[PDB]
């Protein structure tokens, strides 16, 4: 028995898309499929369900009209449609399975697909080195995720801390990686296709 | 309608083989359509009691609940070095379901004395027109701390996941402003 | 009314 | 440990039922036990009885402004429960000394049995034509207060609370289930073989059935469309003989079988709700008010054979019908079996 999900992406704010799930191992006339989101930093919210059996829809109060759900037998997917995007929906979305007869929880849930909404592009980094004991390089205004920073290109990874990048009111990532050096940087953004090599001395 | 959810204690570290109990608080009675859920960070959740009292296969029996009218309660028998994680109240007798507030678990430590670093802006970012100044704070305990900026608002704080070398804590927080505010003072 | 639950003691 | 409970309107009368569904196990139910709550106070003169029966009943209970069932009581019992009976039968049970430790002296119990020539608790599905519920076996307790068991029934005094009764899937599997059917021409020897062959014998609700049908064209003919359905038996006995047969899933494949050609194939078709919230005569499970549930499971007579002829027994077959050119159509049956498992 596995889940399956595909259909992420970053879509303009107030368009629509499309995402899907496929079922194996089971039935989907047998079980009812839930779609549940998560917020960075917020827990899961529940949004739609959908029971084949009985023929019924469901959504969340926040999401009435604005997203459907449909499902082909055949095939067993299941596909919800959302419309009219908002930036306070950007989320991680899963698709999970509940046993119909009878309700018994979420036993088994998908890997799940993250959500972003946005106006902002794709923006390279800009290296930035802190030097004054450590030292660290700094990495601001990129977009999207991720960035793969190592220093000296990954020759020694002791006394090397990255911290998480942060979305700051510029709309623009930041991230920053500080190095012990008590005696005495190469950053890749894949999706930018841009890598960064910098050299910070005292 | 909405049935509200008051999990307690919202989050508190503990050692090994410890006693602790996770409480969780609905608006309304609920018979027995509570379930109780565990997702590792960045994974996938995953159910470890439902109905309140029945143990879901392929879990250790250290895990156990009561009810109480509508206080219902977690009991773990002995904290594994892998459990810590947060854990969600479920509610699933009225539509719609509502979901707890994520109980993180840590383990605690000793206090660890940290490391003031202060960092000024590079000469390339002194020619970008945006001032930054970055303080780091490396190998501390607890998480909570209070450092002041005097040369504030506009102040951005990062702060990294429980490191396992050391169970300890690393911090940075960065005050961004322009080049005229940072050479008034 | 309806039904419901209640306590058991003991 | 949590109990279930039921008051008179008064407030007065209470009863405690520590289950609501009951089981059989082809040899044994059950028993139906439970204890009365009063002061005797309020009473101080009559005597209090509990009372189980059950009734081939139609309509609805909401003060409908139609004809309501047509009352056939099935079987009725009664039992005293004040005053104090002797200790039979045979002993007091578990959960009601419990229930006498938590509450005292004012706590009663009572005992029943089922006997094992009952049928299962099943309701029609109504129709939009109609009016308020249709018609449906159901099982019922009774507790009332009087000084005479024929004294007149009051609203405040007597209480009425429903209870159901279902079975589960046996553990044992049975035999394969497969049929088969050769038919000739009028004169040639050339005929027709159809096999149609099952998955298991026992199934569950939802999950597809994978009939394995094979066909032996070795004819001259040529079959047109292939059909493939399942036909749910419901018998009504309360006088006479009665059985009201509605089709619930239909599959049809546009597939043509030339004349002297062998072909075999493996369809899905799957019994759902959903397609026939309309159709009249549809038999569903026991309801506790109004509540949705799937459909009517497959009810298992046990082993002795004797009459069981008390209410509504229903069964289930799938057919599989050749439309055959310039007539000489063919349909095989097959019964299966379609309830639910063993839970824990």
């Amino acid at each position: 028995v596995q889940l399956v999900e595909s259909g992420g992406g970053l879509v303009q704010p107030g368009g629509s898309l499309r995402l899907s799930c496929a079922a194996s191992g089971f039935n989907v006339y047998s079980s009812s499929i839930h779609w549940v989101r998560q917020a960075p930093g917020k827990g899961l919210e529940w949004v739609a369900s959908i029971s084949s059996y009985y023929g019924y829809t469901y959504y969340a109060d926040s999401v009435k009209g604005r997203f459907t759900i449909s499902a082909d037998t055949s095939k067993n997917t299941a596909y919800l449609q959302m419309n009219s995007l908002r930036a306070e929906d950007t989320a991680v979305y899963y698709c999970a399975r509940s046993r119909q007869f009878w309700y018994s929880g979420l036993d088994y849930w998908g890997q799940g697909t993250l959500v972003t909404v946005s106006s902002a592009s794709t923006k390279g980094p800009s290296v930035f080195p802190l030097a004054p004991a450590a030292l660290g390089c700094l990495v601001k205004d990129y977009f999207p995720e991720p960035v793969t920073v190592s220093w000296n290109s990954g020759a020694l990874t002791s006394g090397v801390h990255t911290f998480p990048a942060v979305l700051q009111s510029s709309g623009l990532y930041s991230l920053s990686s500080v190095v012990t050096v008590p005696s005495s940087c190469n950053v890749n953004h894949k999706p930018s296709n841009t890598k960064v090599d910098k050299k910070v001395e005292p | 309608s909405d049935i509200q959810m008051t999990q307690s204690p919202s989050s508190l570290s503990a050692s090994v083989g410890d006693r602790v109990t996770i409480t969780c608080r609905a608006s309304q009675s609920v018979s027995s359509a509570v379930a109780w859920y565990q997702q590792k960070p960045g994974k996938a959740p995953k159910l470890l009691i439902y109905s309140a009292s029945s143990l879901y296969s392929g879990v250790p029996s250290r895990f156990s609940g009561s009810r109480s009218g509508t206080d219902f309660t977690l009991t773990i028998s002995s904290l594994q070095p892998e459990d810590f994680a947060t854990y969600y109240c479920q509610q699933y007798k009225y539509v719609p379901v509502t979901f707890g507030q994520g109980t993180k678990v840590e383990i605690k430590r000793t206090v660890a004395a940290p490391s003031v670093f202060i960092f000024p802006p590079s000469d390339s970012q002194l020619k970008s027109g945006t001032a930054s100044v970055v303080c780091l704070l490396n190998n501390f305990y607890p998480r909570e701390a209070k450092v002041q900026w005097k040369v504030s608002g506009n102040s951005q704080e990062s702060v990294t996941e429980q490191d396992s070398k050391d169970s300890t804590y690393s911090l940075s927080s960065t005050l961004t402003l322009s080049k005229a505010d940072y050479e008034k003072h | 009314s309806f039904t419901r639950s209640t306590v058991d003691t003991m | 440990t949590r109990v279930f409970k039921k008051s008179s309107p008064n407030g007065k009368l209470t009863v405690y039922l520590g289950k609501r569904d009951f089981v059989d196990h082809l040899d044994k139910v059950d028993p139906v036990d439970g204890v009365v709550l009063v002061d005797p106070d309020y009473l101080k003169d009559r005597k209090v009885f509990v009372t189980l029966t059950v009734a081939f009943r139609y309509g609805r209970e909401d003060c409908d402004v139609l004809g309501l069932s047509f009352r056939k009581d099935l079987f009725i019992a009664n039992y005293q429960a004040f005053p104090p009976t002797p200790n039979p039968p045979r002993p007091p049970t578990r959960l009601q000394e419990r229930l006498l430790r938590k509450l005292g002296q004012h706590a009663h119990p009572f005992f029943f049995t089922i006997p094992q020539n009952l049928p299962s608790s099943v309701t029609l599905q109504p129709g939009p034509e109609d009016t308020g519920k249709a018609l449906g076996v159901d099982f019922e307790i009774r507790a009332f207060v009087a000084k005479s068991l024929e004294e007149k029934s009051h609203k405040r005094n007597s209480v009425r609370l429903v209870i159901r009764k279902v079975q589960f899937a046996p553990e044992k599997p049975g035999p394969q289930p497969s049929a088969e059917t050769t038919r000739h021409f009028l004169m040639s020897d050339r005929s027709l073989h159809l096999e149609a062959s099952l998955d298991k014998e026992l199934y569950y609700h939802g999950e597809p059935l994978n009939v394995n049908v094979h066909v032996t064209n070795n004819s001259t003919k040529t079959v047109k469309k292939i059909k493939v359905s399942v036909r749910q038996y419901a018998d009504i006995v309360l006088f006479s003989t009665a059985q009201y047969k509605v089709p619930v899933a239909q599959v049809e494949q546009d597939d043509q079988v030339s004349p002297s050609s062998t072909f075999s194939k493996v369809y899905t078709i799957t019994p759902f709700l959903a397609n026939n919230r309309e159709k009249r005569g549809l038999a569903l499970d026991g309801k506790l008010k109004h509540e949705d549930t799937n459909l009517a499971s497959s009810t298992i007579v046990k082993e002795g054979a004797n009459k069981e002829v008390l209410g509504i027994l229903v069964s289930y077959r799938v057919k599989v019908k050749l439309v055959v050119s310039r007539g000489g159509d063919v349909s095989v049956e097959l019964p299966f079996v379609l309830m639910h498992p063993k839970p824990h």
